[PDB]
């Protein structure tokens, strides 16, 4: 016999039967699938009395075990039905409930703001509906749907119930996004954007589809925060690092103005103690909201390389010191500019100064080389200076085998971030980055949480999914679709620091990037290490820069260029084409094919509603749901593991079946060369920068001992190619 | 991890 | 281990075929001569052709002048010191023959219980439990090299906390027994409040009158007095959360896969034994056997009851068909009873029990084989309906054989305490469960038997019982006892090289075995076990397997660890044995 | 070794 | 440890005058009444002035219900487990009553010695004293605390 607890508390009889034909519809279209393997290994864990979502879980489980690279279908298997039961979860049955009596339902239960019934009428509900293709759900990865099911889909945290499916969660981001709309373009717009996202075009971050469309205005994922040197600036970053923490942001955090230890008593405002005791202050902030005091709550830390302390602050994560020479678990990003890799090469000196002692001189490594270069070697002179020599083979060293170590000490080249930028070095210079290194924004110190004359960058995200368009003109709607979409949640947000929205009012910041790089570099049968996507890449990066450039100029046709566009280099005429580092037109000969002039004139006379528009972010999340390889990264392998609750997730890249050949996998790269090459060829056309790796397998070198010679020789080709930052160093385990 | 061997000889004719 | 030779010279003095026809002779050498050199002739048959597999102290000792054969005993303490000094001596006296040791010391009464006057229990169990460790290594080279036991105790012992981690790593030296065994004793109550996020209150045996006989025979009485003994707040007693006292026994099973498990109820709601006069109450060092025994008050106690049991396997990949079992069951029980008035008992008990009961525990080796062939596995519910109809066949025939031989010897002195003896058989008695998991149909005739046994008696109050084999299975190249091979070669070290050994017909059947590790999981071969359960008289020794590298970061939940434990139990398993993990 | 991680719900369930 | 009392409540019963004229009346009990007094007389007057002095179990015990007051025992061990057990048992008997033990256990014969047949005395004197020793301390809390011997 065999009996299962209904729902509700009633039992009846199994129906192997429905089991068989529910199992029978998801395999439907796939290959190389057995379903009566699935039920061979999930009946057997069937029990007397079993609950009705106790046999779902098995035969999800059961199919999702069977994930391989040699059965990838089992993939979109487990995934259909993970899916069929989050609709019987949510809605009691497979056929989701009309748009409109679904809307009313969740703003009853307060999970849903009501604005959207304000903003739209039952005949509008209904029109939008019929945009909806609930059988998009089909096309989620198993890995995809554990994700929406861990952190998309609205749901209750406490009991466990899931409140919603994908479809909705997409055509209602849309409807928020654009209810501020003229009526005759505005369902236009939502139709448009909400297929651009459920069929994977476009990528947002966490924090904006988890939550827009419910009661919240906190989608702030990412702040960027200068320090002043004074205990007030110290005090108000602190606090301003407190409340975002709060709201689960990353912080960049800039730092390199706090006074070196031992420099003079300011009266009262001690700065004799020097930078690490601040340093730790920053650090318990960021770890202020977090259960462990590490888990959650991150924060990258940026100095200039020549500050006075800087031997003491490139161990600050070394493992073994006192407790008072440490401070673990924040990264940190060393900024550097021609000068002083010029140390390097010629072997000289590099003369450390704290920067209360040099006037002009920080503000001219971010602003102006010949006069960094000017007042550097002025003070090197005066002996009334307080300064300190060391060895530039020695102190890079030093930061190069921290880095190496820990893979999470960083790099920052402040010349590239000002002499290729959006923005007028003088007015507005880009001095720090953020937790990620893609971030390149202006950033003004508080004296005080409330300082109405500070300035935080956030940065508000997106990416296109080079995977799913099939040619690059299509980036021209999805370009207009992302900038509208992201333009809009700026004013739609909530802005917890005046200095903030400040920032994001006045230069209204995009930071669009991309995912599914290496799979689309695969399919046009290209590698990553060899040369070969050299070309491609520049068509690509090209295409995407010009068409958000078109976009947004658009955009400020119709609703205004950004309050702050005069201290942009595009106020100027000035375009990324005109400043990008020379020696990318030895590595690549690809022509403009659009009409960049054209754009200019457009540009100066209109201007740009987004200050910037691209930066290339790491994706894990985002990249999951479309089963999209990681954004500009190659895959560490052809199956990824994740460990959950549930088992063992498994998602097999993309087209495994036709590509595997195709792909180049992380350690197949015999060097880091032809990444940076790439890595610089976008650089040419992204405002602001790219998350960019550099990967060591010690089994390809002599005694499994990577070279100080090469860890320095791909640091000075990142720089020679123009690549602003450098982001983590793995170093391959095995 | 590191080989802590550099010659100079070698960076100074890289062209930044 | 088998042929005759001298330990000191190395000389060996007899080849295999020696060993085999005068094994059959000296167990049938009582038969009338009108019979014997048949019987002779056809079990010498059985045993050289591997048809029938015999313990190692059988097949190395029976032809010589000794008559010690005793593999495995169960010895029951009672809360003196008395039946402690009895039991300790009694341990000493069997190890010395090296025999495997079940030990019950579940009636020794908790730390702190009142001055009995002189007998000092104040200090409670483990004092006591070490004892019998050094009882059960007082003849062994190392002090561990040598001498095995397995001790049985109830889930809601007052003791209980400290006895789960007594084979624990890093404990103080005097709060830890390493180098024993442990069977937790649990019924459906425990696993109720369990299920209920309930508390399970714990007692000292001797503070609640009547609630340990309860335990083993009478589960509607356990459940009255417990939770009338729950009430009473004269009683001494602790609360522990059914959660954490089953995670604390669940983390030590799997941390040293040594701490086992007894379902109580099953062994006497499922048992040839009338629990009101001979209730099951513990096991042995494997966890197969489960017989009747009583405390003894001094080592030759009259009326003291120990268990002693008398082993065999049908070897299941030698048989062409089912009904050659007929045969094979006639010769192995009336191999193994003429070898219980053959054999000597250094223990009045001992003797007791064996005369009154005659009690044997045949089993099976080579079954992952027999699946292979017959293209079936473990892990998938494919052998549900071929192991009924196997393990029908098994029990059906052996209860034949030993119903004929009552017929031709006469019932054991004690039949009439079987539930055979009232008509009850195996087929009438098991958990219902397994309905749900098989369909088999029965095909002998249960009923022409069920008379048959009310009339004349059967001559063993026990026939079956499935335990491991090491020894008996590589001499016959058979997979051990019901357990699914490892690998396709298994590895020895000697003195003499790697000892190799492939499967039978690995060239045939590499893709129809299926390896222990390449079951998904534990739950078809557990339906397995029930349905075997189905029809042995004793228990089995089950196993349950681990691979932390089918888990998510390499860890096993406790929650799954659970859920095995109890769909044996659902499934109406009586014992389970070692835990298996993985290494890799 | 062990994930000491016990949910009691959906142990509930099940069917002695 | 002298004075009659309850361990558990705490309370004490008697003084040390009591103590002593009732172990003297105790010891005399049996004497002829021409002689009992006199010899209870002069023996508590031994004790109460500190001229006697008794053992701890006597002290205590001595007018109480008990019958148990043998603080040290000996007991010899034969070559065989028979007397391996009974050595035990008696162990396990008298450290409950917690006296102490001399075992002479010098017969038991060498590792690696003959099989007397059954008998498993192969593997020597250690497994055996080990076994003794659990019998010491069978009625010890910590399994060190308390149960003492000296083994010969």
């Amino acid at each position: 016999n065999l009996l299962v607890t209904k729902r509700d508390g009633s039992t009846e009889r199994i129906n192997l039967d429905k089991i068989h034909r529910v199992l029978d519809w998801a395999a439907e279209g796939l290959h190389n699938v057995s379903i009566s393997q699935v039920e061979l290994r999930s009946h057997i864990q069937f029990y007397d009395g079993i609950k009705t979502s106790d046999i779902h879980e098995t035969i999800i489980k059961a199919a999702a075990d069977l994930i391989s690279r040699d059965a990838p279908d089992y993939q979109y298997l487990a995934a259909r039905l993970a899916i069929f039961h989050l609709r019987k979860k949510a809605y009691g049955q497979f056929e989701p409930p009309a748009l409109y009596d679904h809307v009313v339902k969740m703003v009853e239960m307060g999970k849903y703001d009501n604005h959207l019934l304000e903003d739209y009428t039952e005949e509008e509900f209904k029109q939008m509906d019929t945009f909806i293709d609930h059988d998009r759900d089909m096309t989620f990865s198993y890995a995809a749907v554990k994700q929406l099911e861990g952190k998309y889909l609205v749901q209750n945290r406490v009991t466990g119930e899931i409140y919603e499916s994908a479809q909705f969660l997409y055509i209602l981001v849309a409807a928020c996004l654009f209810s501020n709309y003229p009526r005759e373009t505005r369902l236009q717009y939502v139709k448009r954007f909400y297929d651009a996202v459920s069929t994977f075009k476009i990528s947002l971050p966490t924090p904006i589809m988890s939550g827009v469309r419910t009661p919240t205005r906190q989608f702030s994922s990412c702040v960027l925060i200068e320090c002043g040197d004074s205990l007030d600036s110290i005090n108000a970053t602190s606090s301003a690092i407190v409340k975002y923490v709060s709201q689960r942001a990353g912080i960049g955090i800039n730092a390199g103005r706090i006074r070196a230890l031992g420099s003079p008593i300011r009266g009262g405002e001690a700065f004799h103690t020097g930078c690490i005791p601040f340093y730790k202050h920053f650090q318990t902030a960021v770890k202020s909201c977090s259960q462990g005091g590490v888990r959650g709550g991150a924060a990258t830390l940026f100095y200039p390389m020549w500050h006075l302390e800087v031997e003491s602050l490139l161990v600050l994560k070394n493992n073994r010191g006192v407790e008072g020479n440490r401070v673990r678990h924040m990264d940190y990003g060393v900024q550097i500019n021609k000068l002083m890799y010029t140390r390097l090469l010629k072997g000289e000196d590099i003369t450390l100064f704290s920067p209360s002692d040099v006037p002009g001189l920080y503000d001219a490594f971010f602003a102006d080389q010949e006069e960094f270069e000017r007042l550097y070697t002025k003070y090197e002179k005066d002996d009334s200076i307080r300064k300190q020599r060391v060895k530039a083979v020695e102190l890079f060293s030093l930061m190069m085998q921290e880095r190496a170590s820990t893979g999470r000490i960083y790099i920052q080249n402040v010349d590239h971030c000002n002499t290729h930028s959006p923005f007028d070095p003088a007015i507005a210079p880009v001095r720090q980055s953020n937790l990620c290194l893609e971030i390149a924004l202006p950033t003004k110190p508080l004296n005080d949480v409330n300082d109405e004359n500070g300035e935080i960058a956030l940065c508000t995200l997106s990416a296109f999914n080079l995977g799913a368009i099939n040619n690059l003109d299509e980036l021209e709607e999805l370009a207009i679709l992302a900038v509208r979409a992201l333009d809009a949640l700026l004013d739609y947000q909530d802005y917890p620091i005046p200095a903030a929205k400040r920032g994001a009012m006045g230069r209204r910041t995009l930071g669009i990037g991309v995912i599914n790089f290496a799979y689309y570099l695969a399919k046009h049968g290209k590698r990553y290490s060899d040369g070969s996507a050299n070309n491609l890449t520049h068509k690509t990066f090209e295409a995407i820069q010009y068409y958000l450039l078109k976009a947004s100029n658009e955009l400020a046709k119709e609703q205004g260029a950004c309050p702050w566009f005069n201290e942009t280099t595009y106020a100027k005429g000035i375009l990324p084409i005109d400043t990008y580092k020379k020696d990318l037109d030895t590595i690549a000969n690809e022509p403009l094919h659009y009409d960049w002039e054209a754009l200019r004139e457009s540009i100066k006379t209109h201007g740009l509603r987004n200050s910037t528009l691209s930066a290339l972010m790491p994706s894990e999340t985002s990249s999951q749901i479309s089963n999209a390889t990681n954004g500009i990264e190659p895959p560490r392998g052809y199956v990824s593991i994740k460990a959950s609750k549930d088992g063992i997730l498994r998602q097999v890249v993309p087209d495994y079946e036709h590509l595997h050949d195709a792909y180049e996998l992380l350690w197949e790269m015999p060097g880091n060369d032809g990444y940076l090459q790439l890595v610089g060829i976008m650089q040419k056309f992204i405002d602001q920068s790219i998350s960019a790796n550099t990967n060591y397998d010690p089994s390809r070198f002599p005694s499994g001992k990577v070279p100080m010679q090469q860890l320095l020789k791909d640091l000075l080709t990142a720089y020679k190619f123009g690549v602003k930052t450098l982001y983590y160093q793995n170093t391959r385990d095995g | 991890q590191i080989d802590s061997e550099v010659d100079t000889d070698d960076l100074s004719n890289f062209q930044l």
